[PDB]
RNA sequence: UAUUAUCAAAUUAAAUCUCAUUAUUAGUACGCAAGGACCAUAAUGAAUCAACCCAUGGUGUAUCUAUUGAUAAUAAUAUA
RNA sequence: AUACUAAAAUUAAUAAUUAUAGGUUUUAUAUAUUAUUUAUAA
RNA sequence: UGAUAAGAUAAUAAAUAUGUGGUGUAAACGUGAGUAAUUUUAUUAGGAAUUAAUGAACUAUAGAAUAAGCUAAAUACUUAAUAUAUAAAAAGGAUAUAUAAUAUAUUUAUCUAUAGUCAAGCCAAUAAUGGUU
RNA sequence: ACAUAUUAUUAUCUUAUUAUUUAUAUAAUAUUUUUUAAUAAAUUUAUUAAUUUAUAUUUAUUUAUAUCAGAAAU
């Protein structure tokens, strides 16, 4: 019984819960009603058989998904599909559409790019479901800098690694992912440079529209000994330190950039626990591709 | 039960106009 | 089964309440019975204990006695608690009154 | 066939001893056909008998509960 | 075990061991209320 | 269009009446078992209790097309705001104007009010076979 | 002497269904609402149990009254 697969379970009864009748739900989810239950005796999908008692359901909380997502296998339909069939829901039901946030994206991103290996089938299922999503009034997810910033992120992991010259299709698909993003939050992490990367890798020039120059101001990480405050502290900046670390390994021009490099060290003294995530990934994405 | 009530209560009143016919006359 | 009839139980089978004899299919070809206790039989022998039912089908009166420990019987389910109303351990009395047990599985399905 | 405790043979006096149906042999043998077996076995019963009370049914002046009428008693306070 | 008999069990209180009947204590049976009801502890 | 064979968007051309939903069986057809008139039929230049907020479904005008839910989704169902003092109601389907979902027209649908039309409920008088064994 | 049917009636037996009654509910779902244990994030108001709480509720109905049908009777 691995972690991931306990929130799954979880996640699972939460989905079953909010997908089940409205008028049934008093009948399956009260223990207060199991006589009632016995006795009415309603028959499952299909009539498979009698309803089953089930206990009460409270909030589904947030890392129960990214767990996963990290504490994910090779390959399987568990986590691969939960996309799909978590969106495959009517929009009228709120908890399956609020539950997701901002923060998730990028969480999704990394399992499906480095060790599930399949993130085109997540790429493309990130088409028809923002206009979906904006019918769900939560347009909000698909803001820059989880999203924007960590789409540019895995396009340059992508040409990274491998041949990629094609200047035209590098100009189309920075339009197209300018079209994708649809909350303009622009926040300390800056986007400029990755766009002025990709243009010098792959001979194309930088082109946008409505983008602002915020310059990176990462909050510095402090010296903190703590436990469960310096994880969480750690937690709620885990990506931002990954966008430093792909701009280090990559960015040749970042030696005029100050706060990356001081925001990494930081980090890493709070992270002295264990080592660093952007070389795991690129150990785990090396020796499943080799 | 309540057939047999009524079906009294309905004698009773049928006597008692019999008995105030033969009274009058 | 002896939780189920446990005198120290105050959740116990009790002389009222209606309940289903499902038989175990692997072993035999019966079906499941729907009957009101009109007996809970229990001897020294904690095994040799019996349940005394009594349905109105139709319009024939059955009345079964099964042996609680059976291997035959795998479970016997309450489908409705008994009332306050009826004043005995043993509600023999019930029969042929306007206290009678009737058609259960009517009753019940409807 | 000269004790006692125990286990006991041959004998003697009695009890018992049974009878239907069904099935297979075999629709065969026998028969123009209709019908249709002996020789054997097995199963279910009948009738009689013996024992037993785990269970079921009866009883159950053991016992417990409800109730009708009359009467009497103990305990509480109250009064003397 | 039984009409009386006859048969069978026990008559222990011990420098070493035994339960016959009643009473007593447990576990059950019956009776019919029963968590509200239990005495409890904490 | 995922720099890879994944899932969507939009269009042209098609499939499904074994999934939800609307309309149609208060008619027509057949029959005469009942039924003798306190509850039926026929007839009046008949009556009031001075007859539903009755429209059933086409005309003639006016107006109106909205918010939440539940269903997979609706022109499905439920609760809610007005609009001739009443707690009085609804519906959307096919262009062209507008995105690096609506505002307007044409089309058929939906709702309310006032009349018309077709239609309704209940009464009176007279009549309706034989047996008084 | 007597026999067998058919129909109809009630001061008479049970009696499916429904209709009117009365009547208590962790109430059965909620609404409602004292509310109370929590949820759960990047630091939330159903969601269960229960606890509203009179609103409807229901099936028990708690008590009766009518009623298809069939019993005896005339
Ligand atoms: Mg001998
Ligand atoms: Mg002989
Ligand atoms: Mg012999
Ligand atoms: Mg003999
Ligand atoms: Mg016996
Ligand atoms: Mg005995
Ligand atoms: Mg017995
Ligand atoms: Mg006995
Ligand atoms: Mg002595
Ligand atoms: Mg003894
Ligand atoms: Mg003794
Ligand atoms: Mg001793
Ligand atoms: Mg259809
Ligand atoms: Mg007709
Ligand atoms: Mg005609
Ligand atoms: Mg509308
Ligand atoms: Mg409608």
């Amino acid at each position: 019984a691995s972690t991931g697969e306990i929130a799954k379970a979880k996640l699972d009864e939460f989905l079953i819960y909010h997908k089940t009748d409205a008028k049934l739900k008093p009948f399956i989810y009260r223990p207060k009603n199991a006589q009632i239950l016995l006795t009415k005796d309603i028959r499952d999908p299909k009539t498979r058989e009698p309803l089953q008692p089930r206990p009460p359901v409270k909030p589904l909380s947030k890392q129960t998904l990214n767990d996963f997502i990290y504490s994910v296998e090779p390959n399987s339909t568990e986590l691969l599909d939960w996309f799909k069939e978590w969106t495959g829901t009517s929009i009228r039901k709120r908890a399956i559409w609020t539950y997701i946030s901002p923060i998730h994206v990028q969480k999704m991103l990394t399992a499906s790019f480095f060790k599930i290996g399949k993130y085109a089938h997540m790429v493309g299922l990130l088409y028809g479901i923002e206009h979906k999503f904006l019918k769900a009034q939560n347009p909000s997810v698909f803001d820059i800098e989880h999203f924007f910033n960590t789409n540019i992120m895995c396009a340059l992991h992508r040409n990274r690694l491998k041949d990629y010259k094609d200047a035209e299709i590098a100009q189309r698909k920075l339009q197209v992912a300018w079209k994708k993003v649809l909350n303009r939050k622009n926040n300390t992490g800056l986007a400029n440079i990755l766009v002025a990367t990709l243009g010098r890798q792959i001979g194309f020039t930088p082109e946008l529209t409505g983008l602002q120059p915020v310059d990176i101001s990462l909050p510095d990480i402090p010296n903190s000994s703590s436990g469960a405050e310096l994880k969480d502290l750690l937690s709620k900046y885990e990506g931002i330190y990954l966008i430093a670390r792909t701009l280090l390994d990559i960015d040749q021009h970042n030696a005029q950039y100050l706060e990356l490099q001081e925001f990494i060290r930081q980090y890493q003294n709070a992270l002295s626990e264990s080592s660093d995530p952007y070389d795991t990934h690129l150990k785990a994405l090396g020796l499943l591709e080799t | 039960s309540a057939k047999a009530v009524k079906f009294l209560k309905a004698q009773r009143r049928k006597q008692k106009n019999e008995a105030k016919q033969a009274t009058l006359k | 089964k002896r939780k189920l009839i446990s005198k120290k139980n105050k959740d116990r089978l009790k002389a009222g309440d209606v309940v289903r004899i499902v038989y175990d299919s692997s072993k035999c070809s019966y079906d499941t019975f729907v009957g009101y206790i009109l007996s809970i039989d229990r001897k020294q022998l904690v095994q040799d204990a019996s349940l005394l039912l009594r349905n109105q089908i139709a319009k024939t009166a059955v009345e079964i006695r099964v042996p609680l420990f059976s291997p035959l019987i795998e479970r016997i389910d309450l489908l409705t608690p008994h009332v306050s109303s009826r004043q005995r351990n043993k509600h023999y009395y019930i029969r042929g009154t306007r206290l009678d047990v009737g058609d259960l599985e009517a009753g019940l399905r409807r």
